[PDB]
RNA sequence: UCGAUGUCGGCUCGUCGCAUCCUGGGGCUGAAGAAGGUCCCAAGGGUUGGGCUGUUCGCCCAUUAAAGCGGCACGCGAGCU
RNA sequence: CGAAUGCCGGCAUGAGUAACGAUAAAGAGGGUGAGAAUCCCUCUCGCCGUAAGCCCAAGGGUUCCUACGCAAUGGUCGUCAGCGUAGGGUUAGGCGGGACCUAAGGUGAAGCCGAAAGGCGUAGCCGAAGGGCAGCCGGUUAAUAUUCCGGCCCUUCCCGCAGGUGCGAUGGGGGGACGCUCUAGGCUAGGGGGACCGGAGCCAUGGACGAGCCCGGCCAGAAGCGCAGGGUGGGAGGUAGGCAAAUCCGCCUCCCAACAAGCUCUGCGUGGUGGGGAAGCCCGUACGGGUGACAACCCCCCGAAGCCAGGGAGCCAAGAAAAGCCUCUAAGCACAACCUGCGGGAACCCGUACCGCAAACCGACACAGGUGGGCGGGUGCAAGAGCACUCAGGCGCGCGGGAGAACCCUCGCCAAGGAACUCUGCAAGUUGGCCCCGUAACUUCGGGAGAAGGGGUGCUCCCUGGGGUGAUGAGCCCCGGGGAGCCGCAGUGAACAGGCUCUGGCGACUGUUUACCAAAAACACAGCUCUCUGCGAACUCGUAAGAGGAGGUAUAGGGAGCGACGCUUGCCCGGUGCCGGAAGGUCAAGGGGAGGGGUGCAAGCCCCGAACCGAAGCCCCGGUGAACGGCGGCCGUAACUAUAACGGUCCUAAGGUAGCGAAAUUCCUUGUCGGGUAAGUUCCGACCUGCACGAAAAGCGUAACGACCGGAGCGCUGUCUCGGCGAGGGACCCGGUGAAAUUGAACUGGCCGUGAAGAUGCGGCCUACCCGUGGCAGGACGAAAAGACCCCGUGGAGCUUUACUGCAGC
RNA sequence: CGAGCUAGCCCUGGCCAGGGUGAAGCUGGGGUGAGACCCAGUGGAGGCCCGAACCGGUGGGGGAUGCAAACCCCUCGGAUG
RNA sequence: GUGGUUCGUGGAGCCAUGGGGGAAUCUGGGCGGACCACCGCCUAAGGCUAAGUACUCCGGGUGACCGAUAGCGCACCAGUA
RNA sequence: AAAAUGCAAAA
RNA sequence: CCGAGGGUAGGGCCCGUGACUGGGGCGAAGUCGUAACAAGGUAGCUGUACCGGAAGGUGCGGCUGGAUC
RNA sequence: GUGGGAGAGGGUGGUGGAAUUCCCGGAGUAGCGGUGAAAUGCGCAGAUACCGGGAGGAACGCCGAUGGCGAAGGCAGCCA
């Protein structure tokens, strides 16, 4: 069966990373959510 | 005019491709082409404002010369003859003397080696671009500016026409392509004949995919869907309208005219 | 019984009742004989194969000693369809 | 706190129960070790082999190599491991990516728009599996290699000399540069063969010292050269176009080769040289190494979908950009600079282990599922990437041992019968490839067709045709034809491998669909009709700017229905809808103010306020049917009945034409009649009493098509009469591991009663030692899911409209 | 917050063994006043045929605290659009 | 035409303003709840201004507050696994 | 250039 | 080997017969109408097309086998 | 053969004027149409009758005949 989650790093980072949460005042207000919860990870891992 | 086949395959039966004798050499293309981009229906947002669009097949758009009075008085031999995938009529390459290559939409008549000119001198003749004000009355007559310099808007389309009903003042009035009755400014840019290619309106796709290629997406009947989707949705079976003919958007779609009332180039019509 | 008692028909497996269809035993006869009619006793066993229809039922074909009628959640879906 | 299908946690029950994850498969010897079916090595056996082998890309992130380990992870075991600890291991000017280019799209000086957040937007910039760009063969490690080493071969940048030239760009021009189908010529990869070359060694078990058998017989390589191909005209004159300028490019006229002739660029070959190099035998292992050798290193044949590559032809749906590169000139500068040759130096960052059709990725799992590109050998079958077996290589699917019950699953067979089975031939079976003979209605002339239905099929010998490569030959490949004969039950001897025919319904056809209970007669479809839209189009999205439409222009575009094709589509415009109408009626704000009012001494301030003029809309008047829609009733009447061509009359906007009709529609209904059958609620043909057909929510047909639905026949069958036997995987037994819903507590029997009306649990009676095992499903109103049906709730939500009331839009 | 599932579109790439049928065109011969046209060869079209990969999911059986929260077997549809 | 206020159009003034019209400078102008008169109040169409007030990331004090199923989600390398 | 239908069977 | 014939399959022609259905002939006095023969009361006929209970009507073209005071 | 002739014989392209219709304008009223007589219809929203402008389609008056041409069907403004 072909799932649901098929990773491509690329995407990821073009869709959750830091800088494409930065460019919307949605996205900006998630890492200030993020933050004040102290979460370790604002932003999905990497690479 | 109008190839036919025999039905080796259904579909293949009823099947009617164009004539392309009628097309000078080049099959290819004067690299006065341009990339087109396809919207597949789409807008700028990201949405499909005209429904039913897209796939079909690629291709490369020619300019064309819409205004030929930046070239007043300044001959060109016709060229070729030949395939615009982006409009009914076919396109006539034609070399300027100045040395520049442009084309025309090829007027139905005019040959290869052909002498082209446009401007108030010119003779009467096919191919030639006049003002209106210049043009005998009562030739017919296609590639039509509505306003003067704004390029050519009128009777494009495969084998349409106009013709010239008289003059009134600065404006003369034209029979146009719809049976309209209107008011052109003496100034705007004609060229004398008749658009061509006209056993167009004869092809016949005869298969699916034909319509296929022409870009041109299922198209889906209001009857066939449910009330969520449009006026016509719903019933158990079949059903008719059961309400006076509608869009999915939900106006009437027989008889109820939609053109502005208060539009100032009301002033400039007289018909149908 | 609605914090669930799966519904017709079929198949499978039966079991019981008798208001008995057959076979056994009888009385009356408008019973000569053979064959019937009708009532009485009798539940031991038996009670066919097909065409049509989802059908139950019913009609029909070919037979039969007979081709019985009911109950068992209109028996039986933690047995099947 | 005792209950909330309460909440958290702990421990029970079912239970030593099901299961332990593909039925490709195992056996033994030896080794190690406290311990061994499960680790190592050996022999035997089995399984993949267009893979279950090998290589790339994602994705994963140390899983890699090694030493030490066995608590947990591993469905058992474990001495093993993808596991624990530790140590190692990834080497690039040339491979990929970046100090290159642009695609969609993103972003975005300019600019436009938006209450704020923000939305658009030309250039530009970003963006790649596309374009562009310079490395091939070996060896080496336990673990990396186009990365190190070995050989041969290239690239850019910087400096320098020499020679050449108006040098010069982000600007002009060229080029880059493009589809799909079919392809020619020559090569290569790859493969088969060789009596030739090289090679350890073998003669078994009856035979063979043999032109025996077994093994191998290449790889890379600049210049030069050869063969095959790609690209390309040369000179002048004029010049007003390519948004400045060009000597370039375009265009016109001359002249000369039309030919690769040349110039040029790729491919292959050959090449100085470098390097590989089998079986077998012996060691030497978790596997690798030595000899074989001074290895040989050649001829023939088949041959790409790959290469030459921008090759060719046909066709219509008409097939990226930008840079690199060339060229042209501009400022500038011509001590510059650029081009060519040579020489020295300079050349950064990131990736590089390992898995990668999977026990390392997506699926909570060492999950029978999903996952893009390349290579994918041999023989035989017509071909083939099919099928059977098989190299290389890889596996035996991380519980086993027995036993030989019911039952289940997956398989094999069957006397006679042959659809009687059953809603239905569901299922199985039959048929099955190829070559030849043959082949109906009907048809749109294509079809229908593999219609149907037949015959052939192996092997041996003889004679003989033509082709490819060679040479016009031999050998090697390739198609064939003819005669004679041998064997079996059987020659597509195994495997892959249509059952056929008749006949209705629906849909023209190929397609599309409810991911995960519907693939259809639904949707689409070509095509027909209506309608809107003159172009800043209509229409859609957006508050807007903007966009789509469309770089289109009525032969176009949008909406609606109908749905190839054939023959057709009748009557009603009263109501609704749309369309047309300068009058008239009505009508809002506004205009206008007769005339009235509050209040002040008053000048006045301030209020009402009738006429009258006043838009759309509505009203009124027409039109309109491929616009919403609608298309009658009662009574009489013909030679006997019978029926009613005919008449009367009431109503209507007008009263259903053609054609169909017990129908995907017919209630009564299994209508009646015919056909089929021994028998036919179905089926086919009829009739017409059409409950309640009927013409684009189209009417009636239509060849062809259909995993659609109906009916009939033939063929053949374990579907059946009606079962039997056999096989394997389970079920059972032993050793290892060991769940699950469920569960008020239980010391849990039958009958007849009773009881909230269906009792193991109350009464009466009967029957009944205690405890299990394998089995069957009648009951515990058995489990599961706080009934989906039904109602109730002034509970929700989707949908509709001439329900109310709004809003957008117009 | 989501189109790394699925739906459509846009840009750029790749894939489709093998076999069968044999349209137009062209060429030649017949035919004619010239034509239509007929035959033969060539030719190689098609939402054409059979069938792998690939894409499906027709019918049945199995599975049903599954290998699997859609799977397995046999069968079957498309396979140059 | 709207908003604010207790004011929901009401007799509806005040305060704010999107549209239209549009003055005056102390004998000017705004207000005292439609309007008028009379008597009063106040000076619009520029700007600034501590303190008293709100809060608790942080530090301290204190509790008829909790005591590891409580108390913060966290007494423990938790916004972690 | 015209209102207007019919006429038992046999002889 | 051929071979009468038998068997299996698929065509062709012909004859009979079939629910029902189409018209045709004929049949002493049936029903409806008046189309034609006298401008037959619309001159008739006619090929074709449409329509209509029926004869027929109407369109287009044609013929005189019709018509002048 | 050569020289002449008549003709609506056919094919193609153009072109003229009369009239009908519709639309625009102008003036202009109470009716027009139509028949056997009428009604339906058209007209005070300005019809008919009148003038001017424009569009478009078809057919070609007088010549013209009982004539011509063609095999028949058939062929008639004018021009090449
Ligand atoms: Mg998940
Ligand atoms: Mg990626
Ligand atoms: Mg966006
Ligand atoms: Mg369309
Ligand atoms: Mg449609
Ligand atoms: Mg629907
Ligand atoms: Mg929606
Ligand atoms: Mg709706
Ligand atoms: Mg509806
Ligand atoms: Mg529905
Ligand atoms: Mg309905
Ligand atoms: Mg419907
Ligand atoms: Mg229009
Ligand atoms: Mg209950
Ligand atoms: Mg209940
Ligand atoms: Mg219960
Ligand atoms: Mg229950
Ligand atoms: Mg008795
Ligand atoms: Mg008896
Ligand atoms: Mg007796
Ligand atoms: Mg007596
Ligand atoms: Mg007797
Ligand atoms: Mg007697
Ligand atoms: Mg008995
Ligand atoms: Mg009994
Ligand atoms: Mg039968
Ligand atoms: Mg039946
Ligand atoms: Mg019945
Ligand atoms: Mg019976
Ligand atoms: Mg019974
Ligand atoms: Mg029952
Ligand atoms: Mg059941
Ligand atoms: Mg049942
Ligand atoms: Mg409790
Ligand atoms: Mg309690
Ligand atoms: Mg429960
Ligand atoms: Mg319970
Ligand atoms: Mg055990
Ligand atoms: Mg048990
Ligand atoms: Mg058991
Ligand atoms: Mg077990
Ligand atoms: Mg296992
Ligand atoms: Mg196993
Ligand atoms: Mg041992
Ligand atoms: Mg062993
Ligand atoms: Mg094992
Ligand atoms: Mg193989
Ligand atoms: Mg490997
Ligand atoms: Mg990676
Ligand atoms: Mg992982
Ligand atoms: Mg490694
Ligand atoms: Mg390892
Ligand atoms: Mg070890
Ligand atoms: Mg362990
Ligand atoms: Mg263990
Ligand atoms: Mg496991
Ligand atoms: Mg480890
Ligand atoms: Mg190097
Ligand atoms: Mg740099
Ligand atoms: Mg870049
Ligand atoms: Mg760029
Ligand atoms: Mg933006
Ligand atoms: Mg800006
Ligand atoms: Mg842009
Ligand atoms: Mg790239
Ligand atoms: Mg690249
Ligand atoms: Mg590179
Ligand atoms: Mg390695
Ligand atoms: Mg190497
Ligand atoms: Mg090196
Ligand atoms: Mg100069
Ligand atoms: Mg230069
Ligand atoms: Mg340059
Ligand atoms: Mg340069
Ligand atoms: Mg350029
Ligand atoms: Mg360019
Ligand atoms: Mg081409
Ligand atoms: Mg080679
Ligand atoms: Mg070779
Ligand atoms: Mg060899
Ligand atoms: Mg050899
Ligand atoms: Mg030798
Ligand atoms: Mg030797
Ligand atoms: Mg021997
Ligand atoms: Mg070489
Ligand atoms: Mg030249
Ligand atoms: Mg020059
Ligand atoms: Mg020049
Ligand atoms: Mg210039
Ligand atoms: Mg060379
Ligand atoms: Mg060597
Ligand atoms: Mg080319
Ligand atoms: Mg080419
Ligand atoms: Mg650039
Ligand atoms: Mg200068
Ligand atoms: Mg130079
Ligand atoms: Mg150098
Ligand atoms: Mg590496
Ligand atoms: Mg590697
Ligand atoms: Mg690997
Ligand atoms: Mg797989
Ligand atoms: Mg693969
Ligand atoms: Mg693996
Ligand atoms: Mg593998
Ligand atoms: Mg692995
Ligand atoms: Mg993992
Ligand atoms: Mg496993
Ligand atoms: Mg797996
Ligand atoms: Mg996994
Ligand atoms: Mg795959
Ligand atoms: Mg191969
Ligand atoms: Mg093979
Ligand atoms: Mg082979
Ligand atoms: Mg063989
Ligand atoms: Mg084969
Ligand atoms: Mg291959
Ligand atoms: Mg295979
Ligand atoms: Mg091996
Ligand atoms: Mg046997
Ligand atoms: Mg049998
Ligand atoms: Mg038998
Ligand atoms: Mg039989
Ligand atoms: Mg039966
Ligand atoms: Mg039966
Ligand atoms: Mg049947
Ligand atoms: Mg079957
Ligand atoms: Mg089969
Ligand atoms: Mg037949
Ligand atoms: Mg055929
Ligand atoms: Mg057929
Ligand atoms: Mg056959
Ligand atoms: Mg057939
Ligand atoms: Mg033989
Ligand atoms: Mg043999
Ligand atoms: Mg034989
Ligand atoms: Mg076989
Ligand atoms: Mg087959
Ligand atoms: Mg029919
Ligand atoms: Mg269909
Ligand atoms: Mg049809
Ligand atoms: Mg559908
Ligand atoms: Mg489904
Ligand atoms: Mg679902
Ligand atoms: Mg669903
Ligand atoms: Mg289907
Ligand atoms: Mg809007
Ligand atoms: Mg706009
Ligand atoms: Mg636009
Ligand atoms: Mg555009
Ligand atoms: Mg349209
Ligand atoms: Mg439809
Ligand atoms: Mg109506
Ligand atoms: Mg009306
Ligand atoms: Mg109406
Ligand atoms: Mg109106
Ligand atoms: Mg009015
Ligand atoms: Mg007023
Ligand atoms: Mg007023
Ligand atoms: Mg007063
Ligand atoms: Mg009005
Ligand atoms: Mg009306
Ligand atoms: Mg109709
Ligand atoms: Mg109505
Ligand atoms: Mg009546
Ligand atoms: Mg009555
Ligand atoms: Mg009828
Ligand atoms: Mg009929
Ligand atoms: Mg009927
Ligand atoms: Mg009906
Ligand atoms: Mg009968
Ligand atoms: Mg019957
Ligand atoms: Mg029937
Ligand atoms: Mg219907
Ligand atoms: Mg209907
Ligand atoms: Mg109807
Ligand atoms: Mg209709
Ligand atoms: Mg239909
Ligand atoms: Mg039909
Ligand atoms: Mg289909
Ligand atoms: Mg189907
Ligand atoms: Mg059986
Ligand atoms: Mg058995
Ligand atoms: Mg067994
Ligand atoms: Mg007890
Ligand atoms: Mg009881
Ligand atoms: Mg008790
Ligand atoms: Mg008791
Ligand atoms: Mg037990
Ligand atoms: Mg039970
Ligand atoms: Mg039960
Ligand atoms: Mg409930
Ligand atoms: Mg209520
Ligand atoms: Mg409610
Ligand atoms: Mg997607
Ligand atoms: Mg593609
Ligand atoms: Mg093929
Ligand atoms: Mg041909
Ligand atoms: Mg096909
Ligand atoms: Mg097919
Ligand atoms: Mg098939
Ligand atoms: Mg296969
Ligand atoms: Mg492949
Ligand atoms: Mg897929
Ligand atoms: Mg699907
Ligand atoms: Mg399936
Ligand atoms: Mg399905
Ligand atoms: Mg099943
Ligand atoms: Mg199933
Ligand atoms: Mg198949
Ligand atoms: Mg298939
Ligand atoms: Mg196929
Ligand atoms: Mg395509
Ligand atoms: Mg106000
Ligand atoms: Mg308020
Ligand atoms: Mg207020
Ligand atoms: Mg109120
Ligand atoms: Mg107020
Ligand atoms: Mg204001
Ligand atoms: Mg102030
Ligand atoms: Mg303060
Ligand atoms: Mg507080
Ligand atoms: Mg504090
Ligand atoms: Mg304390
Ligand atoms: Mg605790
Ligand atoms: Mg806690
Ligand atoms: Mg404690
Ligand atoms: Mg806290
Ligand atoms: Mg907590
Ligand atoms: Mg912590
Ligand atoms: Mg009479
Ligand atoms: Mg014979
Ligand atoms: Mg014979
Ligand atoms: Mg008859
Ligand atoms: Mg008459
Ligand atoms: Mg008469
Ligand atoms: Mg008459
Ligand atoms: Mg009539
Ligand atoms: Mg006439
Ligand atoms: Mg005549
Ligand atoms: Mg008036
Ligand atoms: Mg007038």
């Amino acid at each position: 069966m072909k799932r649901t989650w098929q990773p491509n790093r690329r995407k990821r980072a073009k869709t959750h990373g830091f800088r494409a949460r930065m460019r919307t005042p949605g996205g900006r207000k998630v890492l200030k959510r993020r933050r004040q919860k102290g979460r370790w990870r604002l932003t999905p891992a990497v690479r | 005019a109008v190839k036919k086949f025999k039905p080796y395959t259904p579909s293949r039966r009823f099947m009617t491709v164009a004539d392309f004798s009628e097309i000078t050499k080049t099959e290819p293309e004067k690299s006065l082409v341009k990339p087109l981009k396809k919207t597949g229906g789409r807008n700028n947002q990201g949405r499909i404002t005209v429904r039913f669009r897209g796939g079909g097949h690629k291709r490369l758009y020619r300019i064309i010369d819409f205004k030929r009075w930046d070239k007043v008085g300044i001959p060109a031999k016709v060229a070729a003859i030949e395939y615009d995938p982006n409009r009914s009529a076919r396109i006539a390459l034609l070399h300027y003397v100045d040395g520049e290559k442009r084309y025309i939409i090829a007027p139905d008549g005019l040959q290869v080696g052909q002498q082209v000119v446009a401007g108030p001198d010119a003779p009467i003749q096919v191919g030639n671009a006049l003002p209106l004000r210049f043009i005998p009355v009562g030739t017919v007559v296609h590639a039509v500016e509505l306003e003067p310099k704004k390029g050519a808007k009128l009777a494009r389309a495969a084998g349409t026409s106009a013709q010239i009903q008289g003059r009134e003042g600065d404006y003369v009035i034209l029979r146009l392509p719809s049976g309209e009755l209107r008011k052109v400014h003496g100034e705007c840019y004609a060229t004398v004949g008749a658009v061509g290619n006209a056993d167009h309106k004869n092809i016949v796709l005869g298969k699916a995919g034909r319509s296929r290629w022409l870009g041109r997406r299922p198209h889906v009947r209001g009857a066939a869907m449910n009330p969520v989707d449009h006026p016509h949705g719903g019933g158990e079976g079949r059903a008719p309208r059961g309400r006076p003919p509608a869009s999915p958007w939900g106006w009437q779609t027989k008889g109820l005219k939609t053109r502005k009332r208060r539009k100032p180039s009301s002033r400039f019509i007289i018909a149908r």
